[PDB]
């Protein structure tokens, strides 16, 4: 057991890194995403603009 | 102006997927300044997808039509090259990253003689650039492995095309009208046959026209 | 905005990164590819299904719309729009309507404008549907597009019994509309109406709360405010991000100012928002088309043409009256004259703000006629907002920015 | 006898199982996608999509033939293993249709790729093809063989 | 509109007198005529002006006037969401001048340069991808000029010869048919 922790340690302490400069989700947070909190329906009255 | 990145996206967009899949090639159109053998005042148009006018009757052909040119010529490390109408001399500039040696023959004296400054400019050195007559090409250095015609022809003369080794491979752009077809030639039994490559356009360079008279 | 080069949060360069980039893992996704719409050649630069470049390649369905459009009339050219976002042919019809309206200062009927309203709303859903559930099926789900093309081969029969075509309709006319509706139709689409929101939930229960849906949209191709003014957003685009932008409201036309109706904005901006966008202006228009039927079964019979020097006469006056056959007859050959002057005619198209910038010059045939297509510029923008995502992530990207080629090319 | 009858179940197996390439190209592909819908449901024929030509026997060539784009409809076309069937659907593939006379417009598909029907229409509905696919079928019944 | 836009249009012309050569308010639009050399500064100011704020490019197009000794005209479409209001900026082009491009100010005018430069041969300086967008690769001409026809000159077909699908001149079963309907009769404009 002892042996393979090591492996693992070693493995991660020689090679990890993680990209910075690509686009990442976090899975809970899409899950959490609330479709009632997301959209709303606005009254827009006629001629109104931004 | 970052003509790096200009040329990068040349590369990217107009040469990688037109059919250009020899790495020769596509390194060396990643490195031959194009800006840099276009007259001054079309500089900033050097990367443009079209043929650039360099005199009247002579262009510097479309990166899609020069990269799938030399893609097909399929040039050797040990290949010499005859490169007619070098205009700039941009085309044997690229072309001198792949092959042995390039005879670049020019005939405009004005273009001839920029050729040589632009050409020593960029330390090129395996170029030469020799003035007369296109439809002459230069039989002092033949024969040649490849042959390059950088402009529109109706009818290749017999004496260029003797300057061509056995084996050796002509490419040049016919002009039928409206429409354009690069050939390519294989010399065999001391004959060139000509066979269909792509279509492209280019205004017909002096001296290649066909004999045309009067026609009941 | 730009990650070819690797970028690691340990700060390492690898050797090969060092040397320039010339062997590189280029793809063609498309144009025969099924999320690529037929027509879609993109090149796609790809680091370990990274995608790091993508060149949308388009104009595998130009067809020289423009250029045909120059050498017919304006009546002739009226089936060319229709062709453009042909998922919804009336819609693109009404701008060419609306221009020539505008520059012969011509009005329409009552009963006309209400009809535009009407099949304007019905293509909102024609396209929604499609763009929904085909965008859920670029993300795996089988069953979605199935339930909603049901819905949609309905209201093409509705389509075709007002015209006598189920696609390309050419049924909006300068000067109104061609025919008049019959009354079973009307009652027809009021009982389909009724139906219609069970299917938008029965999607919703499908879909909406799916874990896996939401880890294939929630927090991809987020759109900021700043992005959607870089890139010419229009429509859902827009209004995903919050912009409670609507052509509809914001520069009202034909009789939309008499029509209750929300416009829903997203908060994120992101791809779960403008599918949540999309499925409530879908209850939206169901909503204006109930109105709209019962606006019309209130009305006095009128006409739904403005005859006159603009359009043909009826048949029977044809039949019976000189001037009704003179005018049909220059009508249908000469077609109006069209004063001279330049406008750009906008509408709320299904897939955004679509234009027709019309130059006349007082002859029968349009000088000049430009084409705005909302997908032309929506698509643009694919290589800004594919890049850092996976390839995965593509095609969930090509459907929220809701693109047909028969307008990105014309 | 032997070698009809065992055409006749070549035939049979080949009209059953006939997979079309997804491919569509304009707004006929939108009458060519209901045909598949629950309304018609062209995939209880037999007749199933499949997403790459080397598993398709048929060829809809739903919508307009442009020039840049007709080298990569003979690519596919080329891709797809024998026998391969073509159906040429709506006025465009079938002659050009609206855009006949214009500069980047193939006046039809059959200057590519050989054509075996042709559904007409502008779009021909859902109906219309799925009777041009029937009609493809009792063409292979009349002519098939084992080279196609 | 009509006077707000007639309002707008004069605030125009004051604060960039030197870019305006006219406006025009016609069909409740408004039209910029502007100078080549000012344009992209013209354009600018119309983005982030706060009385005029264009952070919307609805579309770049060109017109052409062959009767015209600058045959060209290169037309701006604007939209501003937070105002309400839109414009049209329009500069004359002779054939072979180059247009500054306007990518600095919009990252989305790239496509629709390229399209001007595709169908009407307009170059554009300052452009990172100038190539053709719509037409096939190699094509010849730039077919939304007045001279050149409907059906082009060339059309492809596969050879067997050559396995491959190839260009060949253009050869019409049946040829374009050009009526000519227009009246000799212009009509009385009463007063
Ligand atoms: C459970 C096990 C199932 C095993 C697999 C079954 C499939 C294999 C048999 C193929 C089906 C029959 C077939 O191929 O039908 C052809 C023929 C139709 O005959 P007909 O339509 O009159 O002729 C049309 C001429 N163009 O057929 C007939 O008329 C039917 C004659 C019987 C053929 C049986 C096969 C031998
Ligand atoms: S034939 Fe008609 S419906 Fe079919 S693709 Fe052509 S224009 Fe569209
Ligand atoms: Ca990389």
């Amino acid at each position: 057991g002892l042996v393979l922790l090591v492996a693992m340690i070693g493995a991660i302490v020689l090679t990890m890194r993680h990209r910075k400069d690509v686009k990442r989700q976090n899975v809970l947070e899409q899950m959490w995403r609330d479709p009632a909190k997301t959209m709303e329906l606005k009254d827009v009255k006629p001629g109104q603009g931004l | 102006t970052d003509f790096a990145q200009r040329r990068t996206m040349m590369v990217d967009t107009q040469v990688r997927p037109n059919e250009v899949t020899s790495y020769p090639v596509i390194e060396a159109m990643l490195n031959v300044p194009r800006e840099q053998f276009v007259p001054e005042s079309r500089r900033d148009v050097a990367y443009v997808g079209n043929n650039i006018d360099l005199a009247p009757g002579r262009v510097l052909l479309e990166p899609r039509t020069l990269g799938k040119m030399m893609d097909i010529l399929n040039l050797q490390n040990g290949d010499l090259v005859l490169d007619v109408g070098c205009g700039y001399g941009y085309s044997a500039a690229v072309m001198a990253r792949i092959a042995e040696a390039v005879v670049a023959v020019e005939e405009d004296a004005a273009m001839a003689a920029e050729a040589e400054g632009r050409l020593a400019a960029q330390d090129v050195f395996n170029v030469a650039v020799v003035q007369g007559a296109l439809a002459e090409g230069c039989p002092g250095q033949a024969p040649y492995d490849a042959i390059l015609i950088e402009g529109a022809v109706e009818q290749v003369p017999e004496a260029l095309t003797e300057q061509l080794r056995e084996g050796g491979r002509i490419v040049a752009l016919f002009r039928e009208g409206n429409l354009g077809i690069v050939r390519l030639g294989h010399k065999l039994d001391g004959r060139v046959n000509w066979r269909f490559a792509f279509n492209a356009v280019a205004p017909l360079l002096p001296g290649f026209a066909r004999p045309r008279g009067f026609v009941l | 905005g730009d990650i070819r080069k690797n970028s690691y949060d340990d700060g390492s360069m690898d050797a090969l990164t060092g040397e320039q980039s010339i062997r590189n893992f280029n793809i063609n996704f498309g144009p025969q590819h099924p999320a690529a719409h037929g027509v879609l050649r993109m090149v796609l630069e790809l680091d370990g299904e990274i995608v790091e470049r993508a060149d949308p390649h388009i104009g595998l369905l130009h067809r020289g719309t423009e250029k045909l459009m120059e050498s017919r009339t304006y009546l002739q050219n009226l089936p060319y729009l229709d062709r453009l976002d042909y998922v919804a042919p009336m819609n693109q019809e009404h701008a060419w309507c609306l221009a020539i309206e505008r520059l012969t200062g011509t009005v329409i009927p009552r009963r006309a404008s209400l009809i535009r309203v009407l099949y304007s709303e019905i293509g909102r859903i024609l396209n929604h549907l499609m763009g929904v559930t085909t965008g859920a099926m670029d993300v795996g789900a089988l069953t979605p597009p199935l339930w909603g093309f049901e819905a949609r081969e309905e209201l093409m029969i509705f389509y075709e019994r007002a015209c006598g075509a189920r696609l390309h309709a050419a049924y909006f006319r300068p000067g109104g509309v061609h025919q008049d509706l019959p009354p079973d139709l009307l009652d027809d689409i009021e009982e389909w109406c009724e139906r219609f929101p069970k299917l938008v939930d029965d999607l919703d229960t499908l879909l909406t709360e799916n874990r896996i849906f939401k880890q294939r949209l929630v927090d991809i191709g987020i759109v900021t405010e700043a992005d959607a003014l870089d890139w010419g957003y229009t429509g859902v685009m827009v209004r995903g991000s919050g912009l409670a932008w609507d052509l509809r409201r914001s520069q009202p036309y034909e009789c939309y100012d008499e029509f209750d109706f929300q416009i829903p904005v997203g908060r994120n901006g992101d791809c779960y928002d403008r599918y949540l966008c999309r499925m409530a202006e879908m209850r939206e228009s169901c909503k204006i088309m109930q109105q709209a039927v019962q606006k019309l079964r209130a009305e006095p019979a009128g006409d739904v043409l403005a005859r006159g020097k603009l359009t043909p006469p009826r048949r029977a006056e044809m039949k019976r009256d000189m001037e009704s056959l003179i005018h049909h007859f220059k009508l249908y050959t000469e077609g109006f004259k069209v004063p001279a002057g330049e406008v750009y005619a906008a509408v709320e198209a299904p897939k955004g703000e679509f234009g027709v910038y019309l130059v006349a010059d007082g002859t029968n045939k349009p000088w000049r006629a430009k084409l705005r297509a909302p997908g032309f510029a929506h698509l643009q923008s694919i290589d800004w907002m594919s890049r850092g995502h996976m390839l995965a992530d593509v095609p969930a990207i090509i459907a929220t920015l809701d693109i047909v080629f028969g307008e990105v090319d014309r | 006898f032997l070698l009809t009858t065992t055409e006749d179940i070549i035939n049979w197996a080949r009209n059953g199982s006939l997979h079309w390439m997804t491919f569509g190209l304009a707004c006929c592909a939108v009458e060519m996608m209901q045909t598949s819908m629950p309304r018609y449901d062209l995939e209880r024929f037999g007749t199933a999509p499949r997403a790459s030509p080397r598993q398709s026997d048929l060829m809809i060539v739903a919508g307009t033939l442009t020039n840049k784009m007709a080298p990569a409809l003979r690519k596919v076309y080329d891709q797809m293993p024998e026998p391969r069937y073509v159906i040429s659907m709506g006025s465009c593939a079938n002659g050009g249709g609206y855009y006949h006379y214009s500069y980047s417009v193939v006046r039809g598909c059959d200057r590519i790729v050989p054509v075996d029907i042709y559904v007409p229409g502008c779009p021909p509905t859902a109906e219309a093809l799925l009777y041009g696919i029937l009609q493809l079928q009792r063409r292979i019944r009349r002519t098939g063989t084992l080279v196609r | 509109s009509d006077e707000a836009l007639l309002e707008l249009a004069e605030h125009i012309a004051l604060r960039r007198e030197n870019d305006v050569i006219s406006t025009q308010v016609a069909f409740g639009e408004l039209t910029v005529n502007a100078t080549l050399s000012g344009v992209i500064g013209l354009i600018e100011f119309l983005r982030n002006d706060p009385n005029c704020r264009f952070s919307t490019l609805i579309d770049i197009t060109a017109v052409d006037n062959p009767a015209r000794p600058a045959r060209f005209d290169v037309v701006y479409h604007l939209l501003s969401m937070y105002q309400n209001q839109r414009i049209r900026v329009k500069v004359q082009v002779r054939e072979d001048e180059l247009v500054p491009s306007l990518i600095g100010v919009f990252p989305g005018a790239n496509w629709y340069e390229r399209e001007v430069f595709d169908l009407f041969g307009i170059l554009f300086s300052g452009h990172s991808d100038l190539r053709r967008i719509l037409t096939d690769y190699g094509f010849r001409g730039h077919p939304l000029r007045k001279d050149f026809p409907t059906t082009g000159y060339v059309e492809v077909r596969w050879s067997d010869i050559e396995k491959r699908v190839v260009y060949e001149p253009v050869n019409l079963v049946q040829e374009y048919r050009q009526f000519d309907f227009l009246s000799p009769w212009e009509g009385a404009k009463y007063v």
